[PDB]
């Protein structure tokens, strides 16, 4: 995974994420949308063949928090939820 | 909060109910199981003799399609970079008969064909077949030969069948024949859609007004089956650990920007 | 539509000009966007076909509404350089915002564009007559009245 | 998949769907010219005129014939043969693979022709996995080329656990008026569920209503539609979708045999214009 | 030519179940019950066993060395 | 000028591109890596044109 | 150049030169058609 | 007389039209993700067809790098 900043200014950050696809991109975006301070966020795959592993993101906040902090919060929430689901599954299966 | 309840556990499959997560998380889990969980599979074949009626590129594909058991403790299958450990499968056959997957010999006792009754090729009299297959770890997204099974889910829904319908007894009988749980109540019969429930043509008129279906939020019925490469619980745990590892790596790369 | 081609086995030829004058002529005279209007009847030729029209109808049909995630995803997919979503149109149950398809489509149009006509889907001429009367009375009727008398 | 194009699953292709092989037989003859001067099979030494690169004769045995199950990639010599200089030299007249083709040598046959001279035939087989541009067609006249290959996890899946092998465009059904395709789609899934094949004779075949009733009896909707979930978003589509089993055939108009490029090339004699044909 | 190892659509290993299915259906058993007993439930798998034709036996006679 | 028809603009751009390729200097600073033709289009868009057209 | 050539009909191990041979035949069944057998070297094919 | 006249004769089909260099032909597949004024070209065709470029001051670096790439890597 690599982060290539397309453009960064004010409360906007646009970047590629090399080495990823819909699997993690959609989860990250849907986790981000829960944050009340994120005005706009989305992702896209520019071309299904050439850019199959290079999703492009966009994050816009309201100035209360910087985008790279909202991304950290989203990733931390994803990690916590995955850990909780793993614990529940381990308890249930045995 | 998050909880997991298991409905049915067969030998090579498991069907459980996941509760308390968003649709995105369920789709991420499904795609991670389908594409990210690694297994062992044949990659290259070194033929010495092939007098069978099938070409080399067909026997190679048939060998690739065979599922091989994968150890869990020896390797760290949840890492983001996979080992290059290689296991060699050899074979020597001759004479009339059918060459089965059980005739393959492995260097490593932990990795060997799961099903010993898969036919590979029919050798006639005098035809010989000798080769040395090479197996290595790989992910399901690169090639379908590495897929550790098949996974799908569905919404957890309840179908309301009002008793004002003149023939709700037939609907209840059909539902019980299918096998879905049925919870009888006054004025409405409740059907839990463990498996899909398509109402017949005659009752299609009542759809919506009388027969209406509600969706229980954040609840999904998962179905995971494996071909024997890994136990199902190992598959699910490995997928979840892979998701955690990806989240941590993203955190690290994002922090690198500051 | 210009090439009159279908993806059922058709083959096409590609030519590469070699001299600078030939390249300049190809770049200035024969660019694709220069031939949007047909010289046979003075109308457009390079336009939407099949799924474009059908999806346009699905998007801007009456009763179509889209959630927050769908709106953001489709706007990013189209390529529009939007930065903040417009004000929600209708609030459904559970307090989730909803946006009508007309707003999403209007985000793609120029700022100063005014046109009215009858399309093929017209079946009740009375509604169109009433709308035409409203527009013709004063050339800028209040938007809320037009939304009241809307009709596909 | 617009304008009569189809979308094919990638995992299904990787499991052996529509995978084919292509054979082509090359032929060489040791002609016996009048006067005793005859051709011969050998490894052409660099002395001879027309001697191509050394790498071209790299897998020929000392008798001048290629080894079976060797890999050729285009312009590679299959049979080394030198002709008399008669129109102290020796013209090179080897038989080589077509410039744009590729494959593996399958069999080599050595025969004595009718005139008493030698005759050698070599066949080269090539694997042809489906790719963009390959043409598929159904028995009801619907034709198309593969428009995109989609990973399995991006394909939709029905609520009963079925992932489509191939996706066609709904706009191709009307204005083509091939209701037989839809009837066959219903019948294929009915046959597969019931475990017996379905009669589809011209005028005495199984009527459609019987197939729809049987499909209803097996736990599926009589209309043949099902509920699927979107591959990317992961939530069910608003409308239920039609899905079934249809018999498809892979045609021999494959893009590997139609692509052609020319940068400088040779020219004709009289007009000195570029030659005509992909082979030359 | 010969029975495929895995179902083209979902990937379930069905290579070993063809001969048993053929023998049971030839004996007189109802094919639907035989297919249900073998474990094949989704019709994508059942199609592969139902429509398969064994052609390895009649091309084995011509040998090429 | 007064008005440039499509053919005249194409002719002028082609002539300028050919001159630039053959060794003529560029009267406008240009980004690195550009082809001579696109340099000609940039020059025309800037408005500096050294070639005039003769009308009957 | 001595070389091995399997027979077309009986599949027998016929070994004979071809550059110098004037009449080509299988010395067992009289066939005029022979194969060139596959070599005994290891070939490597990708299992893709 | 017959050499000059006819569809395949000299006058038409030989000066009016002729085989040309720097051309290619292949099947067409849809792609809606590119602009309407763009064409997707196979990488194989690009390696064969060429465009002569004169080395000037503003493109010496790119041309030098692409010459360094050789005829087997793509941007060469
Ligand atoms: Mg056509
Ligand atoms: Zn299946
Ligand atoms: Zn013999």
């Amino acid at each position: 995974m690599k982060i290539e900043v397309i453009k960064k200014e004010e409360n906007l950050l646009e970047f590629y994420l090399e080495g990823e696809d819909h699997t993690f991109a959609n989860l990250l975006v849907e986790t981000l949308r829960e944050n009340p301070h994120v005005k706009f966020t989305a992702y896209t795959i520019e071309h299904p063949i050439t850019m199959a592993r290079k999703p492009r993101f966009r994050v816009v906040t309201d100035g209360e928090i910087t985008p790279e902090e909202a991304l950290e919060e989203a990733a931390k929430k994803i990690f916590e939820r995955a850990k909780e689901v793993l614990e529940a599954w381990e308890k249930a299966v045995k | 909060g998050i909880e997991v309840q298991i409905l049915e556990k067969k030998e090579d499959s498991i069907k459980f109910v996941l509760k308390g997560v968003h649709v995105s998380f369920a789709n991420a889990l499904r795609r991670t199981i389908l594409g990210e969980v690694p297994t062992f599979a044949v990659d290259e074949v070194e033929f010495y003799e092939n007098d069978s009626a099938l070409f080399d590129e067909i026997i190679a594909h048939r060998l690739a399609m065979i599922p091989l058991t994968t150890p869990v403790d020896r390797f760290e299958l949840d890492a983001l970079e996979l080992d290059d450990y290689t296991v060699t499968l050899s074979l020597e056959a001759e004479g009339p008969g059918i060459v089965y997957s059980g005739d393959l010999k492995s260097d490593d006792p932990d990795v060997k064909p799961v099903n010993p009754n898969i036919p590979i090729v029919k050798l006639a009299e005098g035809q010989r077949l000798v080769f040395n297959a090479y197996a290595k770890l790989g992910r399901g997204k690169d090639h379908a030969k590495w897929q550790p099974g098949f996974v799908y889910y569905k919404y957890y829904t309840i179908v309301h069948i009002s008793k004002s319908i003149p023939e709700w007894k037939e609907l209840k009988k059909l539902a019980k024949k299918r096998g879905l749980p049925v919870e009888e109540t006054e004025e409405e019969v409740l059907v839990t859609t463990i498996k899909p429930f398509y109402i017949p043509k005659d009752f299609e008129e009542y759809e919506g007004k009388e027969i209406w279906e509600e969706i229980v939020p954040n609840t999904y019925i998962f179905t995971v089956e494996t071909n024997g490469e890994l136990p199902v619980e190992e598959i699910v745990s490995i997928a979840l650990k892979i998701l955690m590892r990806k989240a941590d790596r993203f955190i690290s790369e994002l922090q690198k920007l500051t | 539509p210009p090439y009159n081609a279908d993806f059922d086995g058709d083959e096409m030829n590609l030519h590469v000009p070699q001299t600078e004058e030939a390249q300049a002529e190809a770049r200035i005279l024969m660019e694709v966007q220069n031939h949007i209007i047909s010289p046979r009847y003075g109308g457009p030729i390079i336009g939407g076909i099949q799924d474009h029209i059908s999806g346009g109808y699905l998007l801007t049909r009456e009763g179509a509404y889209f959630t927050r995630d769908e709106v953001e995803q489709m706007l990013m997919f189209a390529g529009v350089d939007i930065t903040e979503l417009p004000e929600p149109d209708k609030y459904d149950e559970n307090g989730n915002p909803l946006w009508s398809g007309k707003t999403i489509f209007s985000l793609l149009l120029p700022e100063d564009l005014t046109v009215w006509y009858r399309n093929k889907l017209c079946d009740e001429p009375e509604r169109c007559e009433a709308l035409e009367k409203l527009i013709e009375e004063k050339l800028m009727p209040d938007p809320e009245e037009v939304r009241k008398l809307a009709y596909d | 998949n617009m304008e009569d194009a189809i979308i094919i699953n990638k995992a299904s292709i990787e499991r052996g769907l529509a995978r084919s092989t292509f054979f082509r037989t090359y032929e060489a003859e040791e002609k016996k010219y009048l006067g005793g001067q005859t051709d011969k099979f050998e490894i052409p030494d660099p002395t001879v005129r027309g001697y191509r690169g050394e790498k071209y004769y790299r897998n020929l045995d000392e008798d001048g014939l290629i080894f079976p199950e060797s890999k050729v990639e285009g312009k590679d010599v299959l049979v080394g043969r030198t002709s008399p200089p008669r129109f102290q030299e020796r013209r090179e007249t080897s038989v080589a693979v077509r410039p744009s083709e590729k494959g593996v040598v399958d069999k080599v046959i050595i025969t004595e022709t009718g005139d008493g001279t030698k005759l050698v035939k070599v066949t080269v087989r090539d694997l042809r996995i489906p790719e963009l541009g390959d043409k598929f067609a159904s028995r009801h006249g619907q034709k198309g080329v593969i428009g995109l290959i989609v990973p399995q996890e991006d394909m939709p899946w029905t609520e009963s656990g079925i992932v489509p092998d191939l996706i066609v465009n709904p706009h191709g059904i009307p204005s083509r008026m091939t209701v037989g395709q839809l009837i066959e789609a219903i019948g294929g899934k009915v046959a597969s569920l019931k475990g017996r094949r379905v009669d589809g004779t011209a005028f005495i075949g199984e009527p459609e209503e019987k197939l729809r009733k049987e499909l209803e009896e097996l736990g599926f909707k009589h209309t043949g539609r099902e509920i699927m979930y979107d591959g990317i978003t992961g939530k069910r589509l608003e409308a239920d979708i039609f899905i079934g089993v249809i018999y498809y055939q892979r045609l021999h108009h494959m893009v590997a045999d139609k692509i052609h490029a020319r940068s400088r090339g040779p020219v004709q004699v009289l007009t000195k214009q570029p030659t005509e044909g992909r082979a030359r | 030519m010969i029975v495929p190892v895995r179902c083209f659509t979902c990937g379930k290993v069905i290579g070993d179940k063809y001969y048993e299915f053929k023998r049971r259906v030839e004996a007189g058993e109802d094919p639907e019950k035989v297919l249900d007993d073998l474990g094949l439930e989704r019709y994508c798998c059942r199609r592969m066993l139902l429509s398969h034709v064994e052609l390895i036996d009649d091309i084995m006679h011509y040998r090429v060395y | 000028m007064f008005k440039y028809t499509r053919f005249e603009k194409a002719r002028i751009i082609g002539a300028r591109a050919l001159q630039i390729s053959m060794g003529a200097p560029v009267l406008i600073d240009v980004p690195p890596g550009i082809t001579p033709l696109e340099a000609a289009i940039l020059e025309f868009e800037k408005g500096v044109i050294p070639i005039t057209v003769i009308r009957p | 150049v001595e070389a091995v050539y399997r027979c077309f009909k009986c599949g027998r191990e016929v070994k004979l030169d071809l550059s110098i041979t004037r009449d080509l035949r299988c010395p067992y069944c009289g066939s005029k058609i022979l194969y060139k057998p596959r070599p005994k070297v290891p070939r490597r094919v990708k299992a893709i | 007389a017959q050499r000059l006249k006819g569809k395949e004769g000299r006058f038409r089909g030989n000066l009016s039209g002729k085989r040309v260099n720097f051309s290619a032909r292949t099947v067409i597949s849809p792609d809606p993700m590119i602009s309407i004024n763009e064409v997707g070209v196979p990488v194989e065709v690009a390696m064969e067809l060429t465009v002569p470029e004169k080395v000037t001051e503003f493109n010496i670096e790119r041309l030098r790098k692409m010459v360094l790439n050789g005829p087997d890597k793509y941007p060469g």
